């Protein structure tokens, strides 16, 4: 996974 | 700590715990956002405990994060109080 896919996860 | 390098998950930590952390700390880190997506493509799984850690290479480069939580659920565990 990618930073991207935490910060869909997490965020925004 | 304050390097995403630091972040390890512990031996029994919960996976979703390990993986909290590491977005908090990564989100910090000083670095590009190309640079940040390497480093979780390749840290996290790498810094998973062992008995994550195999199961995640089990699941493929292609697997989600919802994956990865669904698989490494229980890992460590239950970690439900002791019901004398």
């Amino acid at each position: 996974i990618t930073f991207e896919d935490l910060l869909d996860y997490y965020g925004p | 700590p304050t390097s995403i390098l630091d972040i390890r998950q512990g031996p029994k930590e919960p996976f979703r715990d390990y993986v909290d952390r590491f977005y908090k700390t990564l989100r910090a880190e000083q670095a590009s956002q190309e640079v940040k997506n390497w480093m979780t493509e390749t840290l996290l799984v790498q810094n998973a405990n062992p008995d994550c850690k195999t199961i995640l290479k089990a699941l493929g480069p292609g697997a989600t994060l919802e994956e990865m939580m669904t698989a490494c659920q229980g890992v460590g565990g239950p970690g439900h109080k002791a019901r004398v």
